[PDB]
Order: structure tokens, then C-alpha cells, then sequence
């Protein structure tokens, strides 16, 4: 019969509860790049929590803060995946 | 480096 | 155990790209953005999404794009997505004008009240912060 | 060189923010049968993505409330996967 | 190497917290069909190779320090770790039997910088309990 | 059922 009404949706966020999020002026926030980079290398034959797994990794490894103010300085970043989907996802056939 |  | 996905179209994306913010508000400019949008726009138009672009939106404007969304005609499409860029804080994001709580913006796609999207996946991306704390790392 | 402190937790949730969730005197709460029954039958050779995922759309599909009071009648429930993973899981190997 | 190596003496510790029983003045009742699901998760997660322990109507202060001690043992040989938790709720937040701690907190002892023994290696919380008072009507 |  019934499905619930909050089923089947998924927030990929940035970054987890209470933290910041870390954004470069000159190439953009680490997670759209992060994000961006696998969807293009593999939008279209990985499962989507494969896709966001391997963006958290990338985020959480590549990405380390530069700033002048030493309380910004070295700071790191891991995103945050919270899924209410029933099935896997595939963006292909 | 910049916070959101 | 896979979403069906043969319908004639991927489904609608909006991008929501906030770079400049009303002096009362506080925030500053978010310099990056726009390389943000553009290279979303790129990838989900190539993962076959109707991507448009929405800049600089009053929370109002947000509330009214996400809930004309919801109530278009989604029967041919396989899913939605909504990518969201902006100042935020914990549940909450910045429009131009002042802040909005996310649930607002998504709960006008629960099954109840987007007939058209059920059982199909609604997908939300958000980069915006969620607080104040920083991660100094480890090791 | 550096790895973020909040990095590879994961978060199952028997219910979304908010929301209440089920439990049966009898049998036991849906999200917990549920959790069992799929590691019983596939713990070994699913990722611990697909496990959550299948746990989802079984709790959200067959299960349904049964109340004498009304207001707790037919109600649905779905749960909530937060993953701050960094690579896929397996329980075996 | 995009997988977590399982490749560890074992595959770690998994603690189970049942509540069952909570004292009066927290407004909670007893959560009947609590302990069914307690023996299920044990036999299931023993199943899988996880040291079991299982702990019964806990404080809110028995809670935290139980996984803070957890947390400052030796993971050096394990894979992972698991913690499930059974009780009563409200958002963010878990019930002892004499009130509530954050669920932050709890899962807090483990972080990379705390634990050093689990970094890099997959922290699993699996959480039966409210999350406020909402109920989904479903739809079809 | 109940709730918790």
C-alpha cells in the first residue's frame, strides 16, 4: 500500500552538523570540485553512495586550508551523506 | 581561503 | 533493488548559485561561486539533467522556485535534484535577504505533496556551512 | 599527511529528524527486524551501503502501524543513513 | 584500495546499550519488545565476527563513560567498531534511564583525534530511538 | 506498536 512521505531523498551536504565549509576564490568550494571531478570521471557507472563515498575521501585527503589567519590555517573538511533512498541509484540506461 |  | 531509470528524461536540476548578499544581512561576497555553478552546470547537463540557473535569490524567490518545481508534471522523469550554494548555518541557508530553513525548501517534494515524484529519488546537494567549528585534522 | 577528525563515522538511524519510531512489544522494533534480517541473509557479500539501502525500503514497505488509538494508526516510517565513510565496507575478507 | 582493509586480527568490538527501564521522573515507559531486539543484534553482529558486549539500563553517566573507556582501548588489531543504541529519544539527543545526553557526546570519544587506535577505520552507530514526535501519514 |  502505503510509502512514506519523507521517503526516498538524499542530502548531500558540503560538510558535517556545526562545521564549516571551506571555499577557495580562485577554483571554487572543495566539495563542488571534489563533486564535479567524479561525476566526470564516473557519473554514468557508479552507484550514487559510491560517487559521494569517493567524494568524501577526496575532500577529507586533498584539501588542506591556507590562510593568513592562523585560526583558518590547516583546518580539513569531510562532507556528509544522509540518504533516505530505498534503492541504489544509477544515472545510466 | 574563505568559510561558507 | 535499482531505481528504474527508463523514462524518457533524467529529470529537472536547479541550481541555486548566491554570490552577493544584502549589506544587512552581514555576509560577504562568495568569490568562487560562479566557477561552482558553471562546472555543476557542466556535469549534471552531461549526466543528462535540465539544469538552470538561478543567481543572487531572495529566500523568497527559493521558496517559490522549489515549489513551482514540486508542483510541475514529473511523470516522465526519473528523479530531481537541487543543488544549493550559499552562507549557511545549521538547517538553514541564506537567500539575498536574510536566511530560510532548508526543510522548507525540500519538504515541498515529500510524496504527500509531489505526486508525480514518488518513489522516485529527490536529490539535494548543499555547500554551505552548518556552524562555526573548524576540524584541525590529525596525524 | 592530515585526515579530518569527524571522518569515517556512520550513522544509521532508525528514523528521520523529527519523527517518531516504531516499535512492536512483540516482535520488536521495525528498523531492528528489519537490520537483522538483511545481515542475516546478506551481512557477508553487501556493502554496508546496499545492506542500509534495502533496510530502508523494507521498513518503508512492510511495515504499517496498528493502533486502537487513532492517532497512531496506519502510520509510516522510513529511516536515515548519515555516512561520513571514506571507503566502501564489507564485513568480510 | 577503495575499499576499508579488513585485513585485522579482528573485526572489532560491538557494543550494544538496551534500555529498557527508566526511572519515573523522565516520563518515559518501559520500551517492551526491547530485549527481542537486543538478542537478535547480538546473535546477528557475532555472527559477522564482532566481539558482542551487551549493557542494560544504563545512566546517562554509565553511557558516556562506557564508550569513553571503549574509546581508549586498543583498536590496533581491529577493523572497525560498532555501537548500536536502544532507547528512548527526542532530536539530537538519547535517554539514559534518569534523562538525556547528546548523541554528539557519545559518538564524540571516538573521533580521529581521541581515538587514535580506530583512525581511518569505519565507526559504525546504529541508533534505535525517537527523533521527536512527528508521525508520517504515508501516501498511496 | 509504540513509539520511542
Amino acid at each position: 500500500y502505503k510509502i512514506p512521505v519523507e521517503a526516498d531523498f538524499l542530502f548531500a551536504y558540503s560538510t558535517v552538523p556545526g562545521y564549516v565549509s571551506m571555499r577557495s576564490p580562485g577554483r571554487g568550494s572543495w566539495f563542488v570540485q571534489a563533486l564535479c571531478s567524479i561525476l566526470e570521471e564516473h557519473g554514468k557507472d557508479l552507484e550514487i553512495m559510491q560517487i559521494l563515498t569517493r567524494v568524501n575521501d577526496r575532500v577529507a585527503r586533498h584539501f588542506e586550508s591556507c590562510s593568513d589567519d592562523p585560526h583558518f590555517h590547516e583546518k580539513k573538511q569531510i562532507p556528509c551523506v544522509v540518504s533516505m533512498l530505498t534503492k541504489e541509484l544509477y544515472f545510466s540506461q | 581561503d574563505e568559510v561558507d | 533493488y535499482q531505481y528504474n531509470m527508463n523514462f524518457e528524461k533524467l529529470g529537472k536540476c536547479i541550481i541555486i548559485n548566491n554570490k552577493n548578499f544584502d549589506k544587512v544581512t552581514g555576509m560577504g561576497v562568495r568569490n568562487g561561486t560562479d566557477k561552482d555553478a558553471e562546472a555543476l552546470f557542466k556535469c549534471f547537463r552531461s549526466l543528462g539533467f535540465d539544469v538552470i540557473v538561478y543567481n543572487d535569490c531572495s529566500c523568497a524567490k527559493m521558496q517559490d522556485l522549489l515549489k513551482k518545481a514540486s508542483e510541475e508534471d514529473h511523470t516522465n522523469a526519473a528523479c530531481f535534484a537541487c543543488i544549493l550554494l550559499s552562507h549557511g548555518e545549521e538547517n538553514v541557508i541564506y537567500g539575498k535577504d536574510g536566511v530560510t530553513p532548508i526543510k522548507d525548501l525540500t519538504a515541498h517534494f515529500r510524496g504527500d505533496r509531489c505526486k508525480t515524484l514518488l518513489e522516485k529519488p529527490k536529490l539535494f546537494f548543499i555547500q554551505a556551512c552548518r556552524g562555526t567549528e573548524l576540524d584541525d585534522g590529525i596525524q
